[PDB]
């Protein structure tokens, strides 16, 4: 009657677009990149070394002056850092200890997290007594939570393992809008520099640009094989990597709607826990999970660096605003902060 | 009516993202190349940094 | 031929006992459960047994062609640290005894006392009680020329019976009775829990690795009691000085110094982590 | 310099409060709670008193977590790796569902929708070592379930006696046969009971054989 | 006779 | 919402011994590190006492060193000063003053309200040498201090402290570490300077930024304030 009425019709309409993204592939990325030169030995010493948390780190963001940062860790613990220093400016308790994400404010004001209690509290760092204390808790989502991203003081965008992806007035405290394309759990948020897009991956393999301010879901990707576990923006904001746990990072293109490179080697076939940038956008550094970050070249495929001090398996990496860093945390409880040396 | 209320929530969708201009790949991931050679030289990670201006003295 | 191959037994006890001993500071440090409360009680252990073996030497020097190589102020403190290398690697095998004791039969009120701040407090209380039972060796580390010239190392007699019981309390008695008490009543628990109230047909255990409880015991009185009946044969029934005498009690000298071989392997193969932390590194 | 001084002042004062809260984190008991649906999972939380639900039951000297994920729906692939440090996994199933067809796809009898279950959870990467509590939830109502019709609809190679005390060598080994792994966690099992003590003070006694096989696999002896 | 570590 | 209001004495004869106590609240009163300030009738600010957050440093002034004792009290939220064998020179009116020190954080911003005690009969020194300024609102007025010492540390930062105190008022933190604004403070004030030679701008005058702007270091112990720079219209 109806159900191959336009089930036949979906098939005219992925191929108006499956040969049409193959139109505008005139080459591979791989041969206009043999013109420049290759990165080197990308070897990188523990600098500073942030111990103090007792579970898995599951999730840091860097501060905006590339000097504090934040880690949330699952035994219930977010921690701001000096990280200069190697001392904590403030400690801060959470109501569930089951944390899977954690941002810092670009304007240094707050903090939030969130993970498998369904809300993403936000946390205000500069008061006016001694504490940190808790602002606005945003609830709403009704999966788990995995990535809180702040737009500025007054919108962060939440996604979650009910399929969604939110925006939110945090003054008010409620939904402004909801972002609902994804069939599968979302895994992840990156905001744009310019904070006008973002692009949000889920276990559908299937990735998507959004507008913030419009609410529809701008463009979808797809190309892997298994769940898009990290998704982190290039620094012009007009690309993004995405690491699957189909032990690949693979590079796409929002103006040209598809793939450009694909970052995988034989020897290893685990996931790639968490995925960021540098500040060219020449070092894609990824957290995988045969316990060791590698840092892979984005513009060769090759692996330029490992950053293997880890026990066990790198959850969170994040290079910071200047370029000057890069710290990892893992299962084992430490945050490596990386950096190279002349 | 429940599959088919997502349907032509499935079908239109896709149309407007298929009005997507898209400009073609060496045209648009050589300004994915292009974007480093104004930020080489800035790149901390990449390039060395002097080691006495570098906050990360251990 | 009596002295010259049991002096050569000194050295392979030398390189083992203080360089398969010395792997096990390498993955506690490193590698680390640097702050649990087994990796600390097993740390120093680790630390007495090392370093008692380099004391060794100087007395695998002497029983060559026996006499004191310096016979000076620095063949007094040999002495002098090989008592305190040695009354507190026994007394460190006497609080990890304790230490499994109330991991395992006290499982839900131990670690209101069992925990990694006052585990570094037991450790260096350990050291104190060390220095207080070797002083009668810190006063009187004498010289003395008897047999044939040749002036060697030992104690000077001012009390001289009295020396070898009160190394016997402390030394092996009292942590003998420690052990093997802390070692039993882990044996009954193991099948008090597994077997009787929270149960199941897994109950084989209490009777396959306890072999390794038992093991431990074997090695503690094969390695350090004939040294304690050579001296106590010595002090009350008078012998005449004899070439293999000579070579039998100088050759179970090192018997003792083998204890601190089987500690590294006892304990810090058989854990949890450094069968995998060995394995990783 | 001077001010740093006392940066460094805050920083350990810092320090000192994480340790000492996860040194009383690491004395309390956490048990993920699972089941296949309707499982009487909500009759074994009202004996011990939007995502977790986080149930702390603290009774005898012994401080409890129990994490109920009944709410998520969505990929357990996901997030179980957050539970893999944990001491037990108390595992409900209900006995009167044997004969219990799910309306989904005409499943089979709501047992191949738990040992479907049981066999995902007990061979998990996570829960290698993690030894797991099994509960069969509905005993006094199977009796009533047993006489109008028999287990042979559920499993047809069964072997008899028509008996309410027959079904553990029916039931109860034939989930404890999917422990694959037999090496290293132990199944325990009960039979769930409306007494005070021995639904809790069976997960009593069978967490402390959980924490005395972890000490002595930590202290050298197992 | 023999005492200590020696004779 | 933030309040220090201490208490103890008037009037104590020399050779006689009077306590203090300043009870806060209002705030996290454990996170902070307390001091006192005093100040001597028509004379300038000088520094008491210190005690660290948690108990854990405790410094004194040269003047006052084992005649003074300082003491806090955390279940309590109440700070004590004790002060024994009272001379002259110990008169002054006494200030509760808070601060705390992380990265970034703007310490000695409240100031208690102040209380008089009265009697009956190597370090670094700051120097305002102006001590009048009459003016006339809305035009720029630049304050100038000097050091003797490169306020200038290795980290990055200088420790020099401005400060307002209005008449019959608690003065009150316009410019932290010698560049940046504190909370409260409107925006026309402004600090700067370079290693010994700072300067705080004021754009445009108003009828309350009139009154003694003083300025403290803080690179090392002791702390020390200047002679302020008094302000009429």
């Amino acid at each position: 009657s109806e159900l191959d009425q336009l089930r036949q019709e979906a098939e005219q309409l992925k191929n108006q677009i499956r040969d049409a993204r193959k139109a505008c592939a005139d080459a591979t990325l791989s041969q206009i990149t043999n013109n420049i030169d290759p990165v080197g030995r990308i070897q990188m010493r523990t600098r500073r070394t942030l111990r103090g948390h007792l579970a898995k780190i599951y999730a840091m963001h860097w501060g905006t002056d590339s000097r504090l940062l934040v880690s949330a860790s699952q035994d219930g613990k977010l921690i701001i850092w000096d990280s200069y220093t190697t001392n904590k400016v403030h400690a801060i308790p959470l109501r569930s200890s089951w944390v899977m994400t954690c941002a810092y404010a670009p304007s240094g004001n707050y903090v939030a997290c969130g993970g498998l209690d369904n809300i993403c509290s936000i946390y205000n760092l500069k008061t006016r007594e001694g504490n940190v204390r808790v602002s606005r808790e945003l609830a709403g989502h009704t999966g788990y939570l995995s990535c809180c991203r702040f737009l500025d003081d007054n919108q962060i965008v939440t996604s979650s393992g009910d399929t969604t992806c939110a925006l939110w007035d945090i003054e008010t405290g409620q939904q402004t809008t909801t972002f609902t394309g994804h069939t599968g759990d979302v895994m992840s948020l990156s905001l744009a520099p310019d904070t006008r897009l973002f692009v949000s991956g889920a276990c559908d393999a299937s990735a998507k640009l959004w507008d913030v301010r419009e609410g529809m879901c701008r463009q979808t990707f797809t190309g892997h094989e298994s769940d898009i576990n990290a998704i982190c923006f290039f620094p012009n904001g007009n690309a993004f990597a995405t690491g699957s746990d189909d032990a690949t990072c693979r590079l796409f293109d929002l103006r040209a709607d598809q793939e450009l490179m694909t970052y995988s080697h034989d020897n290893i076939i685990c996931g790639i826990t968490s995925v960021s940038f540098s500040k060219s956008g020449r070092l894609l550094l990824a957290g995988y999970d045969d316990f060791n970050c590698n840092v892979w070249d984005a513009l060769k495929a090759d692996r330029a660096g490992v950053l293997a001090g880890h026990d066990n398996r790198v959850s969170c990496l994040g290079v910071t605003d200047d370029g000057m860093a890069v710290a990892t945390g893992s299962w084992d409880s430490f945050l490596k902060i990386w950096n190279g040396s002349s | 009516t429940a599959s088919i209320a997502q349907a032509r929530k499935l079908v239109e969708q896709l149309k407007m993202e298929a009005n997507i201009d898209r400009i073609k790949v060496s045209k648009a991931a050589a300004d994915l190349m292009a974007y480093c050679e104004a930020h080489a030289k800035e790149d901390p990670l990449l390039t060395p940094v002097p080691a006495s201006e570098n906050p990360f003295r251990e | 031929t009596s002295n010259a191959v049991l002096t050569f037994i000194y050295f392979v006890v030398c390189i083992i006992g203080l360089c398969g001993n010395t792997l096990v500071i390498y993955v506690i440090l490193r590698y680390a459960k640097m702050k649990t409360i087994t990796n600390i009680y097993i740390l120093n252990l680790a630390i007495a047994d090392e370093l008692f073996m380099l004391g060794l030497p100087f007395l695998a020097m002497q029983v060559a062609l026996v006499h004191w190589p310096f016979g000076k102020a620095i063949c007094r403190v040999v002495m002098t640290v090989d008592g305190i290398n040695q009354f507190t690697s026994i007394f460190c095998l006497t609080v990890m005894s304790i230490d499994r004791y109330l991991a395992v039969v006290h499982p839900i009120k131990s670690a209101k006392w069992r925990r990694p701040r006052t585990a570094k407090m037991i450790t260096m209380a350990v050291w104190g009680v060390s220095l207080l039972v070797i002083l009668p060796i810190m006063i009187y580390a004498g010289l003395r020329s008897n047999q044939w010239g040749r002036s060697s190392c030992t104690i000077n007699w001012p009390w001289y019976t009295g020396f070898i019981i009160y190394t016997f309390i402390l030394g092996f008695l009292v942590p003998l009775t420690i052990i093997c008490l802390c070692y039993l009543f882990i044996i009954i628990k193991v099948k008090s829990s597994g077997i009787r109230v929270g149960s199941s047909k897994r109950k084989k255990s209490e009777k396959k690795v306890t072999r390794m409880v038992s093991i431990v015991v074997a090695v503690f009185i094969f390695c350090w009691l004939p040294f304690y009946i050579f001296n106590v044969s010595s002090v009350s029934m008078a012998i005449s000085p004899t070439p293999a005498l000579k070579g039998m009690f100088d050759f179970v000298v090192v018997l003792t110094y083998a204890n601190s071989c089987a500690n590294p392997i006892l304990y810090a193969f058989l854990s949890d982590n450094f069968k995998k932390s060995f394995q990783n590194v | 310099s001077a001010e740093d001084k006392a940066a460094v002042e805050r920083s350990k004062m810092i320090d000192r409060n994480l340790r000492e809260d996860g040194e009383k984190a690491a004395r309390e008991v956490k048990l993920l709670l699972l089941g296949a649906g309707e499982s009487g999972k909500n009759t074994i939380v009202k004996q011990m008193k939007t995502g977790i639900v986080e149930t702390h039951f603290t009774f005898k000297d012994l401080h409890f977590k129990m994490f109920d994920v009944g709410a998520q729906r969505s990929e357990r692939k996901k997030w179980i790796h957050c539970f893999e440090g944990v001491t037990a996994i108390i595992f409900c199933v209900a006995l009167s569902d044997y004969d219990l067809v799910l309306a989904e796809d005409e499943e089979m009898n709501r047992m191949h929708e738990s040992m479907k279950l049981f066999d995902s959870i007990c061979n998990n990467k996570w829960f290698t070592d993690t030894s797991i509590i099994l509960f069969l939830n509905k005993k006094d109502l199977f009796e009533e379930k047993i006489k109008k019709s028999p287990l042979t609809i559920c499993y047809p190679e069964y072997a008899g006696s028509n008996t309410y005390e027959e079904a553990a060598a029916y039931i109860q080994c034939q989930f404890e046969d999917l422990n694959k792994r037999k090496d290293t966690k132990e199944i325990y099992t009960h039979f769930t009971c409306s007494t005070d003590t021995k639904n809790v003070q069976f997960v009593f006694d069978a967490v402390t054989d959980v924490i005395i096989k972890n000490n002595l696999k930590d202290c050298g002896l197992f | 006779x023999c005492f200590x570590k020696t004779c | 919402d933030v309040q220090l209001v201490e208490s103890g004495g008037g009037l104590v004869q020399p050779g006689g011994s009077r306590k203090l106590s300043c009870s806060a609240s209002g705030f996290a009163f454990s996170s902070f590190g307390m001091h006192w300030v005093r100040q001597a009738p028509e004379k300038g600010l000088e520094w008491v006492a210190y005690i660290s957050s948690g108990s854990g440093t405790i410094y004194y002034a040269d003047t006052v060193k084992g005649r003074f004792t300082i003491s806090r009290d955390d279940p309590k939220n109440t700070l004590f000063l004790q002060m024994t064998s009272l001379r002259s020179e110990d008169t002054a009116m006494y200030y509760c003053v808070r601060s705390i020190y992380y990265y970034g954080s703007s310490p000695f911003d409240f100031w208690g309200q102040g209380t008089t005690l009265t009697v009956s009969s190597s370090d670094i020194v700051m120097t305002q040498a102006t001590s009048s300024v009459p003016v006339t609102p809305g035009e720029s007025v630049s304050i100038s201090c000097r050091s003797s010492k490169s306020l200038l540390h290795s980290n990055g930062n200088t420790y020099l402290y401005w400060f307002l105190q209005r008449p019959g008022q608690s003065p009150q933190l316009l410019i932290y570490r010698m560049s940046n604004l504190a909370s409260g403070v409107p925006d026309r004030f402004s600090g700067s300077g370079s290693g010994t030679a700072f300067t705080l701008t004021i754009s445009r005058l108003e009828a309350e930024d009139v009154g003694v702007y003083y300025c403290m270091q803080h690179l090392e112990y002791p702390l020390t304030f200047g002679a302020g720079t008094k302000l009429e219209l």
